[PDB]
């Protein structure tokens, strides 16, 4: 039963590691399974070091193929990619199929959080949707996937010291309690706490402003400041702005802007960078450039 | 005209929280910030920002957290003299 | 198309400044051609200065390259005798199971992965056991269930006596322990090996 | 001011040292 | 209810002529306490009823 | 007191606006004083001010001062002012010529914030 | 156009004479650790001392951290970056 | 080049200028071997009673070999009277003949650390080892170091020369027997000039600007200063105590001669300031370092609040040792900078900067009666705000009503720390005489 399911999986995960998407009864027995698998863990999932903090992905398996050459294979290395890894990709489907995979494999060894693009409205209308109904020809599988993303955690917290979410704060939003207490089984609204988590950056500013994104908010020194000392946390990693040295610092070592997918779009050409936390929280970094295609 | 010296003897910081006038707390932050004194002005910054008082309250609020202000300043000084 | 001695005269000036350089593409290239170097120039001369080369890639940055130098440390231990190895390869990497950080241990699990294939069995249970099995207990569960997966491809290296002796009890060890995965990978190491 | 010589003593008769803010 | 000395007896990256691993830490790092409080569940109720009684 | 003139662009603009931090003291007399101060340098640099010869609905400098503000009672290092006393003290020249620091093409308009805590 | 800078308190009191000033921090130090010596604090005096010997027996900050939104520029990281590329 | 240098220097009537030359060069490329405590010990006296000791006592000894010396040194634990036996008859002889014996000696230090060994036979070694540093220093030093390494690389003399701090890196065991910290202080000390004399030459080689220089520089000064600091930490008594009185002093005659050397590294090592545990033990010990009543001003002036507690605790222990008028003229400015920084200072960082510096004002006012009224006032004004924030907020033990007389809250704990100094200086005052 769980014996043989798990060996099926395995032939699953190897195959997504050929670029060879599973068919649509395979996806279907996943999103369910994943669907049991992630109802358990609360919007701060707590995870313990050490860890590989990876940034924004946008489904370029390529990308992300180099990513595990670089770190490692996944029951290895323990990962936390930070969302944004469906959209602007020739092969987001295969890349998104490959992280849930891995999570539903492994319930500890990753853990996936929810970008801005994993939502109901955004794929439509950014690919997404568009590779599912080429690929596999109808949107169940779309359905599956855009039910699945809502399940997912908010925010990870490393060993009560790092903060890692994919967008940043928002004036709502003042302590862990608060995002505790949010709920999180709703397609992302268009305004609110949950709204801005995944569309907040930060900036040289000071108080807030609007973002000329057009949702959520954008944060001071003096915010992640203040906020940091409310909570005793030490240093808030996001990941949605492209970068070019892949990790920036900004707020005087405050918060740490990750970007996990060279090349954006496959012109920007910038690196890519990967955090990895050690045993005894002793942070470096990793940098690359695609792999020959 | 108190304010202004520097030989006070009454924790001055630990006092602020009492203080329930949004335009002495603006004195403070000013003076802090001229004197250069950001560990203090931040909790003058605070404090202003609290969302108790604003100044615009239909007033209802505003009379009560003055006078919960006032009970709780005066049982601290009635606590530190005899 | 030229015969290894020629290019490999030619480029060894630049062997050890091209040995570590930005990018890892063009190192993971070196490592994969340096046992043609080292079978061609001998064990004195490669103990002179690529051996240290060769010990600087066990502990790179990347895990491509900690892999395939530990692949190319295979080709090199059967090329220049496994009582070389012992000698000079075995002290170092073996004494690199203990630096706070555990990316390290990990490469050392997978060096003796490796090397219990080609370095006999003698040697692997008097220096290579010992170590494996007192790593059983450190506190990290990714080293703690891929010491399990060590345990499971050099179990036929060994002699059943050995096996049922000591591997037996830390292997069942594993499994009383509370992480799922290190459980898993335990009950499928005892069932591979059949030793229960 | 004479590190060797000792402030309590008869007297005979006859590159960045600080720090970068100060 | 709820330093150099050993720094240098290891470090250097195993390499010695060569930089060390990491790029630096993040702050003190492992909040050691973790602590529980689990002093004891009984005579806490009785401590209450005594100063319950007393309010009564 | 002043952030951007003229000759500044859009850039710097939006820098010093959006760089601003809250520490001052609500001098809105003093600071009404200093921009008409500056208007006026303007208008009468450009010398369109044709004084003792009519006034010339041609020549005009339309500018609009948006004020904003919480409409707290004055402050002043000296004390608390019930009363909007803007300076009568001009050591720029030429202000006697006019009885009033504005003139009839600048408007101003003021916003007073008077959003509840709740 | 000019900025206005916070100065260091200077506190002399009537209870190294009469013109001391206990400094006050400001904001813009950007510590050269590796060009001058006095900075570097006690603790990871250790991981800089072996930071500059490699980068020395091999510029003067470790970490850059730009925190312009030139991190968002694309477009002056391609000017730099020559592309020669044509049909 | 140590041997031949010595042997031009005893010759100086022959080679005209072949004996300037040739120092001029060693003393410019060559730094670690012109340590004055190297050169004088080889004048010894004139006093001739090695002369004639060994003129009649070599004799026939024996014919002792490096084996033979080996083989009781073997088993040395069994039988160590053979030890003491053979050294002693070693010592008699003169700077050449001992070369052979350089690896059975420093090769074998290792067991010499085993408790029970008297220590005559170490003390013994140590001269012979100061015999051979006389000679052959260079083979010596890596010889000691890659035997001293803890239970294993072979350091080279070029490693070495790169960071030698790998010196320290020694068998915890060394830092509790005296003979041996002598040895590896010596080390230390030609090692780091040796370091400063490597870097400069590497970088003209390499030229092929200023900010490499400066980086030199840099790295130098950090270098000399880390060397200090784990020495300190040496210093400093581990837990298991809670010897080591003959290792503190060896520490500070290393460490007054690296002061003397160079001021810099006064300035640095105070900057960043060591574990104050220390201050009573350093400002006896080190009789150089009065000195630092030259910046503690500047000190002061930093705005880590860090570096004021250690400037005020410094101060405290440099007034006591030394009661000169600059050390009055600072002590005065100490007080008003906490008058200062009372008025200056939340709470959470109150206590945290005025519990560990308060006990320093009784030091202050043993030092200075006239310093006497600005300390009272200052001590009943912090007292009195103390306690005035005390009532802000309810507290448990509610110190007031101790005014007719653990883990606690900061407050409660500062106004008994005030209580306690007031009870000290009072003491110290009637009993000050
Ligand atoms: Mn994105
Ligand atoms: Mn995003």
């Amino acid at each position: 039963d769980e014996k043989v399911f798990t060996k099926e999986l395995d032939q699953w995960i190897e195959q997504l590691n050929e670029c060879k998407q599973l068919s649509e009864s395979q996806v279907k027995s996943l999103c369910e399974k994943a669907k049991e698998i992630l109802t358990k863990e609360s919007n701060v999932q707590e995870v313990r070091c050490p860890v590989t903090v990876c940034g924004d992905v946008h489904g370029q398996f390529h990308d992300l193929m180099e990513l595990f050459r670089i770190g490692g294979k996944s029951p290895d290395t323990n990962y936390l990619f930070m969302g944004d890894y469906v959209d602007r990709g020739y092969y987001s489907v295969e890349t998104v199929t490959l992280l849930v995979a891995l999570k539903v494999r492994y319930r500890e060894r990753i853990t996936i959080l929810r970008g801005n693009h994993e939502s109901r409205q955004i794929t439509q209308v950014y690919g997404f949707y568009d590779e599912c109904l080429r690929k596999y020809g109808n949107a169940n599988v779309w359905k599956y996937f855009t039910d699945l993303f809502d399940y997912l955690p908010l925010t990870a917290l490393v060993d009560g010291q790092i903060f890692c979410l994919h967008g940043g704060l928002s004036p709502s939003i003042d302590t862990l309690d608060h995002i505790r207490a949010l709920d999180r089984l709703q397609e992302v609204p268009h305004e609110g706490p949950m709204c801005d988590l995944l569309w907040s950056d930060p900036d040289d500013r000071g108080g807030w402003g609007i973002s000329p994104r057009g949702a959520g908010y954008t944060f001071g020194q003096d915010i992640s400041e203040t906020f940091n000392h409310a909570n005793g946390l030490t240093l808030v990693s996001r990941a949605h702005q492209l970068v070019m040295e892949g990790y920036n610092w900004c707020h005087d070592r405050n918060v740490v802007t990750i970007f996990s997918a060279p090349n954006y779009c496959y012109r920007c050409g910038n690196q890519a960078a990967i955090m990895e936390l050690d045993d005894t929280l002793k942070y470096s970094f990793l940098q690359f450039d695609p792999a020959p295609r | 005209k108190s304010l202004q010296e520097q030989n006070s003897h009454d924790a001055m910081d630990s006092y602020y929280d009492y203080i329930w006038d949004v335009t002495i707390l603006e004195y403070l932050t000013y003076l802090h910030h001229k004197r250069g004194e950001t560990d203090k002005r931040q909790i003058a910054i605070k404090a202003i920002g609290q969302t108790e008082l604003n100044a615009s309250n239909p007033e209802e609020v505003l009379q009560l957290a003055a006078q919960r202000r006032k009970k709780k300043f005066l049982q601290a000084m009635a606590k530190l003299y005899f | 198309v030229i015969g290894i001695r020629q290019l490999s005269q030619s480029l060894l000036p630049a062997i050890v400044e091209l040995a570590e350089d930005a990018k890892w593409r063009v190192r993971l290239a070196i490592i994969e051609y340096m046992p043609l170097l080292a079978g061609q120039l001998g064990v004195e001369f490669f103990d002179e200065k690529l051996n240290s080369l060769c010990m600087a890639w066990l502990v790179d940055h990347v895990y491509a390259i900690r892999e395939a130098a530990t692949s190319n440390l295979k080709k090199l231990v059967e090329k220049f005798g496994k009582e070389w190895a012992h000698a000079t390869i075995i002290p170092k990497v073996l004494a690199m199971s203990g630096d706070p950080n555990y990316l390290h241990r990990m490469t050392t699990l997978f060096c003796i992965n490796v090397l219990s294939e080609v370095c006999g069995q003698d040697i692997t249970t008097k220096h290579m056991l010992p170590t494996v099995l007192r790593m059983a207990g450190d506190p990290v569960a990714n080293v703690r269930f891929n010491v399990a997966k060590s345990l499971q491809k050099i179990g036929p290296i060994l002699d059943n006596s050995t096996l049922q002796s000591e591997v037996k009890p830390i292997l069942e060890k594993l499994t009383q322990d509370q992480d799922v995965d290190v459980k898993y990978f335990a009950q499928e190491a005892l069932t591979v090996l059949s030793l229960a | 001011t004479s590190p060797s010589y000792s402030p309590t003593s008869p007297s005979y008769s006859p590159t960045s040292p600080s720090y970068s803010p100060t | 209810g709820q330093t150099n000395r050993r720094h240098t007896a290891a470090v250097p990256g195993p390499g010695g002529i060569w930089s060390v691993f990491h790029a630096g830490v993040i702050g003190r790092g492992l909040k050691p306490p973790k602590f529980v409080q689990s002093r004891n569940q009984q005579e806490v109720i009785y401590n209450t009823q005594s100063l319950l009684s007393l309010l009564v | 007191a002043i952030k951007a003139g003229w000759k500044e662009n859009h850039a710097t603009f939006m820098n010093e606006l959006k760089n601003l931090q809250a520490e001052g003291l609500t001098t809105l007399g003093q600071s009404l004083r200093t921009a008409f101060d500056l208007l006026n340098l303007n208008r009468l640099v450009t010398g369109i001010d044709n004084y003792g010869q009519g006034r010339n609905p041609f020549f005009l400098e339309p500018a609009i001062i948006i004020t904003i503000t919480d409409g707290s009672k004055l402050t002043t290092t000296s004390g608390v002012q019930d009363e909007l006393h803007l300076p009568l003290n001009s050591p720029l020249p030429g202000s006697e010529l006019t009885k009033e620091p504005f003139r009839w093409d600048q408007r101003l308009f003021a916003l007073v914030l008077r959003l509840p805590g709740t | 156009g000019k900025k206005v800078v916070q100065e260091t308190g200077i506190k002399v009191r009537s209870r190294e004479y009469t013109g001391f000033q206990v400094a006050l921090l400001n904001k813009d130090l950007k510590p050269q650790t590796f060009r001058n010596a006095y900075d570097i604090p006690r603790r990871n005096l250790l991981d800089h001392l072996t930071r500059m010997r490699s980068n020395l027996l091999k510029d003067e900050d470790q970490v850059h951290s730009v925190p312009i939104a030139q991190m968002g520029n694309y477009q002056e990281y391609l000017k730099q970056v020559p592309s020669p590329l044509r049909e | 080049i140590k041997f031949l240098i010595r042997q031009a220097q005893g010759l100086q009537q022959e080679l005209g200028g072949l004996h300037s030359a040739l120092l001029r060069l060693l003393a410019t490329n060559y730094p670690h071997l012109c340590i004055v405590d190297d050169w004088i010990c080889e004048e010894e006296i004139t006093g001739t009673d090695a002369l004639l000791r060994r003129m009649l006592l070599t004799n026939n000894a024996k014919n002792h070999s490096p084996k033979q010396l080996q083989e009781a040194f073997s088993a040395v634990p069994v039988n160590n009277t053979q030890v003491m036996q053979i050294i002693e008859h070693l010592t008699l002889l003169s700077a050449s003949e001992l070369i052979p014996y350089a690896e059975v000696l420093t090769s074998n230090m290792s067991q010499l650390l085993n408790s029970g060994v008297p220590r005559r036979i170490l003390q013994t070694v140590n001269k012979l080892w100061m015999v051979l540093n006389t000679v052959m220093p260079r083979r010596l030093w890596v010889m000691t170091v890659n035997a001293l390494q803890p239970s294993q690389q072979k350091y080279t003399q070029n490693d070495l020369m790169i960071d030698p701090l790998i010196v320290l890196r020694c068998d915890q065991r060394v830092h509790r027997c005296p003979p041996l910290m002598d040895i590896t202080l010596h080390m230390l000390n030609g090692y780091l000039l040796a370091s400063k004399a490597y870097l400069s030459a590497h970088l003209k080689e390499t030229e092929q600007e200023v900010t490499r220089e400066e980086l030199k520089n840099a790295l130098l000064a950090a270098q000399d200063s880390a060397a200090v600091q784990i020495l300190l930490e040496i210093c400093l008594p581990t837990e298991e105590e809670k010897n080591l009185r003959e290792v503190q002093c060896l520490i500070c005659c290393l460490l007054h001669q690296m002061y003397i050397a160079d001021p810099n590294i006064a300035k640095l090592v105070h900057f960043q300031g060591y574990p104050c545990e220390l201050l009573p033990l350093t400002v006896a010990g080190i009789p150089s370092m009065h000195i630092c009543l030259d910046f503690i001003p500047e000190l002061i002036a930093q705005p880590e609040l860090e570096k004021q507690i250690f400037a005020i605790q410094l101060l405290s222990h440099l007034c006591i040792q030394y009661a000169l008028p600059k050390s009055l003229s600072v002590a005065r400015l100490a007080v008003n900078v906490m008058g200062t920084l009372l008025t200056v200072l939340t709470q959470a960082k109150r206590y945290a900067f005025f519990m560990p510096t308060l006990p320093s004002l009784v030091s202050f006012c043993r030092a200075f009666p006239p310093l006497y009224e600005d300390i009272m006032s200052l001590l009943i004004q912090i007292g009195q705000v103390c306690a005035s924030d005390v009532a802000t907020q309810t507290r448990d033990i509610d110190p007031i009503i101790t005014r007719l007389q653990g883990s606690m809250d900061p407050d409660v704990q500062l106004c008994h720390c005030i209580e306690r100094t007031v009870i000290e200086i009072i003491n110290m005052s009637v009993s000050g005489i």
